[PDB]
């Protein structure tokens, strides 16, 4: 979930 | 409130030899654009971050299979990847995934084509998927359910207004969601298998989507 | 035509040592016989070619039947009522190694049928929609099945609007249980395929036949 | 499909 978190802001 | 004009803009805002590794590269790429798309759907970005994560992890494959399928409506017996590559049925078959590929064709692309599903309609379908209140771990299921209810009420009213000769159209749109659900699952089983055999390159975000939760 | 009154009578017509799973699996086998009777009372099903009748039932049986026992279980707290009369509580499903799948039935189906109070006509229409699945492979004529589906869902929409005029969402909401039903049926099938494989769980003849490969 | 064909008989 690292990448997704970063993209979510 | 849930205006279809906003969902539509979401759609327009994000538009762009083992055939499998190309297919998998396209998926990883569009996972980034899926995040951008989701943020433009009304009220999504207002939900708790953890829930945003849950909805995307549960829906991504369905969300993105819906997108490339709708793009592929004008392709004969194949799919158009966000890379620009057209992948024909014969090449999927030749690579050992002909059966799953045909179900995308016959249950999704071709039905989108026959009904001429429009971009607002797609967007609404995909909003409906995104707001999936059955997704496990949601801090508040009711709220996501309510966002879903507003999407499908706006869609119904869009259909009745824009295609008043077609009283069934709304139902028909929603009745693609079971096929989408099963095609998504069956495609995930293939991906878990590619990962396992370890032949096919899988880029980082795709791979992250294939991790176990937490 | 496709009258909801006939669909409903279809429903009403067919209504009825401790691994909890082997009891669950006997019940499924038993209700596969009754499913055949139910199908035959749905209008126009029996007119379809026999091979098509077979295709539809072999693709839909699990969805059809998970829909029925779920709806029966609406008044059960945290459990399921099997057609045998046996109540199976979620603790016992957990204790037997299938708690996750059992809870999804509970949370995505039973409890949602309860909160909306899905009625028997509505169930029956849902199940007719499932039965008339035009994406089923090998159908001699997909269009005709699609057309039967279209008629089921137009009669449902009209039933809903007349009977629950205060709930303009109700129709959509009923159709929007079909994706969960789809995934729950597949997830259940994968369990069954696993039980057959390990072989420590009795599976009766019709259930077993439904688990065979197609011709 | 043996059993199912039989029951579909009528
Ligand atoms: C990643 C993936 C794999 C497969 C398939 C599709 C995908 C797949 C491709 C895209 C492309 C995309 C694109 O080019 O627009 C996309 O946005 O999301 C995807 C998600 C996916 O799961 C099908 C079902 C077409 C054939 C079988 C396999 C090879 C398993
Ligand atoms: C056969 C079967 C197995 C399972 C389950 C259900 C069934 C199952 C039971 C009935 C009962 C029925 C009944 O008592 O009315 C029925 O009509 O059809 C069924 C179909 C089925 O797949 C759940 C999902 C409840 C838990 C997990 C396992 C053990 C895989």
């Amino acid at each position: 979930h690292k990448i997704l978190h970063r993209l979510l802001q | 409130d849930m205006p279809v004009e906003r969902i539509l803009e979401a759609e327009l805002a994000v538009e762009p030899n083992d055939p499998v590794t190309n297919i998998c590269q396209a998926a990883d790429k569009q996972l980034f654009t899926l995040v951008e798309w989701a943020k433009r759907i009304p009220h999504f970005s207002e939900l708790p971050l953890d829930d945003q994560v849950i909805l995307l992890r549960a829906g991504w494959n369905e969300l993105l299979i819906a997108s490339f399928s709708h793009r592929s409506i004008a392709v004969k017996d194949g799919i158009l990847l966000a890379t620009g590559l057209h992948v024909h049925r014969n090449s999927a078959h030749s690579a050992g995934v002909g059966a799953i590929f045909d179900r995308v064709l016959t249950e999704l692309v071709s039905k989108m084509r026959d009904m001429q599903m429009d971009k607002t309609e797609l967007g609404c379908l995909r909003a409906i998927v995104l707001f999936n209140p059955d997704s496990k771990g949601l801090s508040n299921p009711a709220e996501v359910e309510a966002l879903r209810e507003k999407v499908y009420a706006s869609l119904e009213a869009y259909c009745k207004h824009k295609y008043p000769e077609q009283p069934g159209r709304f139902a028909k749109l929603l009745l693609r969601l079971p096929a989408l659900r099963s095609i998504g699952l069956k495609c995930l089983e293939h991906l878990f298998f590619f990962k396992l055999i370890g032949d096919t390159p899988i880029d980082t975000f795709l791979m992250e989507m294939l991790e176990a939760p937490h």
